C-alpha cells in the first residue's frame, strides 16, 4: 500500500 | 505477550511484561487522511491526552484495531 | 461501472447506469458491535436519514470505504 | 467421516479423520469478528496462543459457529 | 470470519 | 535492466523486460492508501479499469512513489 500506517 | 503490531494484521510475539497497545493520534497527514490508528506492544502504555485515544491491555492479542462499540 | 461491494474488498462490475455507494447504519448488533458500514452499488442512491450515513458517485472504485479526512 | 471444509461450508474425509473448527482474533476481530477455519486432518492440528481448535469425530460435528 | 460484514 | 520488485523495493531483469509501476484502488484506499505493485516482465503487462500502469525502460525507473 502507499501508505505506511492505517488511517481512521 | 502476543500483540497485533501495525502495519500488519497478524499476532506478533512481543517480551514478557510488554502491554498489548491501540493509539489513534494526528501525525503530518490529519488534515488529509484523519487519525492514524497505530497498534503495538511497549513496555509502559502510551498517554492519554486532548487528541490521543488510546487502549492498553495485558492479555494476548488484546489490541484489535478499535471500534465504537455502539450506535 | 465497477464498485466495492462487501464482503469482499475487491472491485466488482455492475451494470451501465448504477451507482456505487457506502452505508453505515445500525443494523439488528448496533448495540454489540457498532454501526454496519457496506459498500455496495445499486440502479439508484440509498436515503440518507438521521442514523443512516450515506455516499453515492458515478466513476469506477468511487466507494471504498469511508474515513473522516480531518481530526 | 463428513466435515466442513472453509469455505465450501460438506467433504467426505477418510475414515479416522478429525473435523476441526479454528477460531481466533487478527487485528479485524473488532470489526468482522473472529476468523474461522473448518476442515478435517487425520489428527487434529496443533496450534498456538490465541487459536481455539475444536476437534471432534461425528458427521458434520464442525459447523459454521 | 464470524461475522458477514464490516462493523465500525 | 534493473527494476524494483515488490516488496524487495531492486532485481535485475532480463535486456528487453521493462520496469513497471501499478498501482489502483481497492476498498482500503481511504485507509492504506492505494495498492501498489513494482515489477517487470517481458512486455508492459495489461490491466483493467481503474488500474494505473506505467512503463519504462531503464534502470530502477520505477520506485516506490
Amino acid at each position: 500500500y502507499m501508505w505506511d500506517g492505517w488511517y481512521m | 505477550i502476543r500483540c497485533f503490531i501495525t502495519p500488519d494484521i497478524t499476532s506478533k510475539d512481543c517480551p514478557n511484561g510488554h502491554v498489548c497497545y491501540t493509539k489513534t493520534w494526528c501525525d503530518a497527514f490529519c488534515s488529509i487522511r484523519g487519525k492514524r490508528v497505530d497498534l503495538g506492544c511497549a513496555a509502559t502504555c502510551p498517554t492519554v491526552k486532548t487528541g490521543v485515544d488510546i487502549q492498553c491491555c495485558s492479555t494476548d492479542n488484546c489490541n484489535p484495531f478499535p471500534t465504537r462499540k455502539r450506535p
